[PDB]
Parts: C-alpha cells; sequence; structure tokens
C-alpha cells in the first residue's frame, strides 16, 4: 500500500523512503491532589451559599 | 486620524472588490484605530469597521475574529447562550447595512458554534432558516439544492464573484462536521454500520477512502482501520469535572448578583 | 497539666459571674468536656441556680439531671469534668470551697475546680484559675488554662469590632 | 421590626451545637432568646434542640422547648424566647411551617440562620420574620421578610471577645468517617436516586412557573453530592 501511495514504487525505491523516515518492517514495514480537594471545598461552599 | 482610517477602510474595500487578498489584509492590519474617535464622530463608522473586520476574518481561515467584530457591529448570541443586543443609535440606512452585515455573519456565525438561532432574524424568510434546517438534516442533497435555488443571492461584481468560490468551500466544510459528531467513542466498531453511514456521502468508495481521510483530518479518530479484520477500533477527567463545577458556580454568582 | 477552655465556656463563665455579681450571690455551675491524656478539654458549661445554702449542697441534682438529659438531645454529650465558681476572697481565703472539690474528686478523681473573678476581670485581664487537690503538705495546686478555638470560631469572634470533618481528622 | 442585633455568644453557641455532632450534611436547630419588644430585636442567648428531618416532615421536641425554657427563666427572666435558629446555610422549604410551631411559644416568630460554615465573611447570620405582602383579589400568602443584622456586644462580652482574639490581634469522628466510607461503597444506587430527586425538584419548579418543594429537593441532591465528594 505504501509503495502504491508513493507512486507505484519498486521494492528498492520504497526502501529509500522507509529509510528516509526511519520506518521498518515488522510482521510488514515498521512505522510506529491536595489542590483538587481545596477546589472542591470552595465549590461546595459556593453552592451552599 | 479617524477620517484617515475611514479612507483606509474604504480604499481597502475597493481593493478587495477589485483587489488582491493579501494587500487588503495588510491594510486591515494597519487599519484599526481607537474606538472612541469613531464613536464620537458617528455611530455608523464603527459598524463599518466591524464589517471590514468580519470580511477580513472571512478571508482569513479563522471565523473567530470576524465573529467578534460583527457581533459588536450588530448583536450576536453570546457564549453561554445569552442574547447580545446592539444599540439602535446609527442612522437607519446604516442600520440596514448592519442588518445585511449580520446576515453575512450568519455564515461566519454558524461555523463559530451553534445552533438554530434566527430569533433576531425574521421568521418568515426561508432563505436562512431553510439553510439552517438543511445543515441540521446533515444531508447534502438539500444543501446543494439550497445553493441551486438561491443562486441569485450568492451572485450579488459578477466577475468579482464569477465562480461562487467561498460558498462552495464553506459547504464542503459543513458536510464533514456531522460524521465527526458521532465522534468515535466506540472501542471497536462494525464495518457495516460505518458503511451504512458513509454510504449517505456522495462517493460510494469514500468510506474506504472517506473514513481514512477523516482520520487524516483528525476531527475523528479511527482505530484498526485498514486492518485485516476490517473492523475499526475506537487526572484529565478530574480537571473536566472541576471545570464543570466552576461553570455551575459562575451561574449561581450571576443569579445571586442579579 | 492544662485545662483547655472553649470559647463558649469562657464567655458563659464570665457572663454568669458578672450576672451573679449584680445579684450579690455567688455563682456556680458545671463544666462539660473530655479528659484527654492528662489534659482536660472544657467544651461547655452550664449554670446552677442560686441556692440559700452556701458552697456544698448548693447543687440541685434534679436540675442537673434535667439539664444533662436535654443537652444530650443536644449534640455535645460531654462528661462533667468539674465545676466553676466565682469567689471574691483572695488569696485562697476560704476553706469551704475546697471540700466541694473533694466531693467532685470522689465522683471522678480527674475533676477540676475553676474559679473566676468577675469584678477584677477587666479588658486585657481575665482573672481566672483552675485547681486540683494534691494526692505539712498543701491541699491543692493550680494548672494554667489555655483556650482552644476553631478557625470557624475565630472568624465568628472577629465580627465584634469588625471594621467538623477537619476536627475529626485532627 | 427594622433590624436585628446578635451577640457573639449566640454565633459561637450555634457553631458549638453544630460541631459536636460532626455532620457536614446535618443542619442543627435551636431556640434563640433575647428581647423583641422594640423595632430592634436583640438576640442575646440560645440553646440547642433535638431535631430530626424525614422527607418533607420534621420533628421538634415540644417538651424539650418547654422544659429548657423553664430552666432558662430561672436563670434570667430578661432573656425571653423570641424565635429559633438553624445552621442553614440557606432558607429551607420546611422553614415557614417550622416557624408556625415556634409561634405558639411566642409571636411574631423570628428565624436566625447562622452559617456555621461561614462561606461569606460579611454575614454569619441571616434574619427573617414571617409576613405576607398579600395579593389583591386573592388570599394573602405567607413569606419571610429579610431583616438587616449587625453583631453587637454588651461590655462583658466585648471584654471577653477582645481577650479571646488577643494573640491574633475523635471516636465519633472516626465513626462518621466509617459511615462516609459505607456511603461510598453504596453511592451507585444513591446516585440514581439523587438523579431522580433532582428531576423531581425541576418538575415542581415547572408547576410553580410546589416550586419551593422542588427547589428543596434539588438542593438536597446537590448537598448529597457535595458530601460524597468530601468523603472521597
Amino acid at each position: 500500500l505504501l509503495a502504491e501511495m508513493l507512486g507505484d514504487l519498486s521494492d528498492s525505491q520504497l526502501k529509500v523512503w522507509m529509510s528516509k523516515y526511519g520506518w521498518s518492517a515488522d510482521e510488514q514495514i515498521f512505522i510506529c491532589x491536595x489542590x483538587x480537594x481545596x477546589x472542591x471545598x470552595x465549590x461546595x461552599x459556593x453552592x451552599x451559599x | 486620524k479617524m477620517l484617515g482610517y475611514f479612507s483606509l477602510v474604504g480604499l481597502l474595500r475597493l481593493h478587495s472588490l477589485l483587489g488582491d487578498y493579501y494587500q487588503a489584509i495588510k491594510v486591515l492590519e494597519n487599519i484599526e484605530l481607537n474606538k472612541k474617535s469613531m464613536y464620537s464622530r458617528v455611530p455608523e463608522c464603527q459598524v463599518t469597521t466591524y464589517y471590514y473586520v468580519g470580511f477580513a476574518y472571512l478571508m482569513m481561515r479563522r471565523y473567530q475574529d470576524a465573529i467578534r467584530v460583527f457581533a459588536n457591529i450588530l448583536l450576536y448570541i453570546q457564549r453561554t447562550k445569552s442574547m447580545f443586543q446592539r444599540t439602535t443609535y446609527k442612522y437607519e440606512m446604516i442600520n440596514k447595512q448592519n442588518e445585511q452585515m449580520h446576515a453575512l455573519l450568519a455564515i461566519a456565525l454558524t461555523m463559530y458554534p451553534m445552533r438554530i438561532d434566527e430569533s433576531i432574524h425574521l421568521q418568515l424568510r426561508e432563505k436562512y432558516g431553510d439553510k439552517m434546517l438543511r445543515m441540521q438534516k446533515g444531508d447534502p442533497q438539500v444543501y446543494e439544492e439550497l445553493f441551486s435555488y438561491s443562486c441569485p443571492k450568492f451572485l450579488s461584481e459578477p466577475f468579482l464573484q464569477q465562480l461562487k468560490v467561498f460558498s462552495d468551500e464553506v459547504q464542503q466544510q459543513a458536510q464533514l462536521s456531522t460524521i465527526r459528531s458521532f465522534l468515535k467513542l466506540y472501542t471497536t466498531m462494525p464495518v457495516a454500520k460505518l458503511a451504512g453511514f458513509l454510504d449517505l456521502t456522495e462517493q460510494e468508495f469514500r468510506i474506504q477512502l472517506l473514513v481514512f481521510k477523516h482520520k487524516m483530518k483528525n476531527l475523528v479518530w479511527t482505530s484498526g482501520i485498514s486492518a485485516l479484520d476490517g473492523e475499526f477500533q475506537s487526572x484529565x477527567x478530574x480537571x473536566x469535572x472541576x471545570x464543570x463545577x466552576x461553570x455551575x458556580x459562575x451561574x449561581x454568582x450571576x443569579x445571586x448578583x442579579x | 497539666k492544662q485545662v483547655q477552655i472553649d470559647g463558649l465556656v469562657v464567655l458563659k463563665i464570665i457572663k454568669h459571674y458578672q450576672e451573679e455579681g449584680q445579684g450579690t450571690e455567688v455563682v456556680q455551675g458545671v463544666l462539660l468536656g473530655l479528659v484527654v491524656e492528662d489534659r482536660l478539654e472544657i467544651t461547655n458549661c452550664f449554670p446552677f441556680p442560686q441556692h440559700t445554702e452556701d458552697d456544698a449542697d448548693f447543687d440541685e441534682v434534679q436540675y442537673q439531671m434535667e439539664m444533662m438529659r436535654s443537652l444530650r438531645h443536644v449534640n455535645i454529650d460531654h462528661l462533667h469534668v468539674g465545676w466553676y465558681q466565682s469567689t471574691y476572697y483572695g488569696s485562697f481565703v476560704t476553706r469551704a470551697l475546697l471540700d466541694s472539690q473533694f466531693s467532685y474528686q470522689h465522683a471522678i478523681e480527674e475533676s477540676v475546680v475553676l474559679i473566676y473573678d468577675p469584678i477584677k476581670t477587666a479588658q486585657g485581664s481575665l482573672s481566672l484559675k483552675a485547681y486540683r487537690l494534691t494526692p505539712f503538705e498543701y491541699m491543692f495546686e493550680e494548672v494554667p488554662i489555655v483556650i482552644k478555638n476553631s478557625h470557624l470560631i475565630n472568624v465568628l469572634m472577629w465580627e465584634l469590632e469588625k471594621k467538623x470533618x477537619x476536627x475529626x481528622x485532627x | 421590626g427594622r433590624v436585628v442585633r446578635l451577640h457573639p455568644v449566640i454565633l459561637a453557641s450555634i457553631v458549638d451545637s453544630y460541631e459536636r455532632r460532626n455532620e457536614g450534611a446535618a443542619r442543627v436547630i435551636g431556640t434563640l432568646l433575647g428581647t423583641v419588644d422594640k423595632h430592634s430585636v436583640e438576640v442575646t442567648n440560645c440553646f440547642s434542640v433535638p431535631h430530626n428531618e424525614s422527607e418533607d416532615e420534621v420533628a421538634v421536641d415540644m417538651e424539650f422547648a418547654k422544659n429548657m425554657y423553664e430552666l432558662h427563666k430561672k436563670v434570667s427572666p430578661n432573656e425571653l424566647i423570641l424565635g429559633w435558629y438553624a445552621t442553614g446555610h440557606d432558607i429551607t422549604e420546611h422553614s415557614v411551617l417550622i416557624h408556625e410551631y415556634y409561634s405558639r411559644e411566642a409571636p411574631n416568630p423570628i428565624h436566625l440562620t447562622v452559617d456555621t460554615s461561614l462561606q461569606n465573611g460579611r454575614m454569619s447570620i441571616k434574619a427573617y420574620v414571617s409576613t405576607l405582602m398579600g395579593v389583591p383579589g386573592r388570599t394573602m400568602g405567607v413569606m419571610f421578610t429579610p431583616l438587616t443584622v449587625k453583631y453587637a456586644y454588651y461590655d462583658t462580652e466585648r471584654i471577653g471577645v477582645d481577650l479571646i482574639m488577643k494573640t491574633c490581634f475523635x471516636x465519633x469522628x472516626x465513626x462518621x468517617x466509617x459511615x462516609x466510607x459505607x456511603x461510598x461503597x453504596x453511592x451507585x444506587x444513591x446516585x440514581x436516586x439523587x438523579x431522580x430527586x433532582x428531576x423531581x425538584x425541576x418538575x415542581x419548579x415547572x408547576x410553580x412557573x410546589x416550586x419551593x418543594x422542588x427547589x428543596x429537593x434539588x438542593x438536597x441532591x446537590x448537598x448529597x453530592x457535595x458530601x460524597x465528594x468530601x468523603x472521597x
């Protein structure tokens, strides 16, 4: 699929682009608390008020 | 210097009508000047400046800046959905121009947020309300037809708008939003359900392509796409909760203060 | 040893003593609280009615039982940790007051006697002390009294001249 | 009546009453004493009451009122029974009905809300007497009139407060924590019943536009959520 998307490349040409971006084949080509509590307290107080 | 600013704005507008987009944008960038001189001299000038800003925003990819300038020139629905009401001081012809500007803004406005507002706008006209309904429907066939019928409105000079370019671009963005609206939220999704939904889109082959393309956009996230199986997979929370609590408190404050 | 006196306990004792002073009849009441460690917390007090009898036998067990039961419906539910009186004579003038304390000590050996002077108490000077009996020796000794107030109480007190879970955790 | 003065002792007594139970959710209720025979009501003392609330309904111990007041009278007849207080922080739906009970002891009834949480610095106290403005062509409807408050002290208390602020110038708690933990270990059902309650309140308000009842329900639900957060 990658070779198709790159313009129908031969396996050799595809290798050039995989090499350029560091992609490698795998199985396939490998490509890739306290404060909170305080906040709640304030919010609660506001609600109560 | 207010008169000079007006001359700049008029000249920029003329250039835009017969002029290139970038130079006009640069003029707009120079152009802004203190509000107060304009306010003292006349009501209308400020509205004209707002309209110019809106036009620049429309030329600009972002619709946010224009959304603010247009609302100030004319009242607009606020974040938190509160009505924004504009002053009627400006001369009636100027006010009509402002209304036209507001009608233009709807196009920017729809992009900015939501949802189905035309309350300030007259109920009877189907020109804008119909367009709103079609967007709500999420089906292009109605949208396309709306452009086709109200072809005349878009045209209104002919060379200046030979191809309807902006409206078409806007519609294509508009079509995409609904699909993102499902917005994944599913760990793993049947292909057939996706196909049924993507089928509605005009290209049959789009889902194999249309779905992958959406991922490239990044509006919506697809997992397991292009898989042999063929089925798509699909502290932070605390912060979100805290945010909501804040909004609730804000609403209460406004209530108490009121 | 330290007696911690709460805000309402101190204000009630000063109020009662002064009211007693106008009366010209000595005022006594009971202190409610908790024996913690060696230290004693006085969280509240209540006044006993004036009696013709002086010192001991002043106490009215029917009044006390009723008051204690009705408070219990009230939240505090705190042991009698001693008694307070206002006595003019100084210093250590009267033998009679001490025997009262012996009666309290026999009921609960940790009991404390507080004495306040409502006449000599003036702005900047509260005249108060706390005693226990010793267990040629003297009969009794005095332990300094500190005051405990919550943050909520501190804010509340500041309205004069204005121009729960936490406590549990602690 | 034009206004209300409250002694610092009353503020501290309401806080002390609330403190002993150690319940954030719970609101405590009691009696206020003082003098209401002029346009300035002076609130100078108080005592706690046993009080329980179930659903809309609440129970007050009438015998407790009479028996404690009778002892208060033996100490100082000048401090009359003039109303009631609760820890709020806000007016509650049952308050006009509770107020009608206190009216039997004395009238007009006076309600002091003491915000023992002290969310707002300016006021630890809100004062109300029940009155109806009335509607023409219609029967008058009861409502609370809000009266201005100030904190004021006689010399004894002024001296006392100044002395107290000079330096500035557990088993029950454990049980409560255990109860909170139990609530947490159950909160999925209590959530779904607080969701329903919330909806109910909204319904009431809609009818009014009953409304008060719905509002109360909504408030209760919110309170229950807040208590769940605090526990966590």
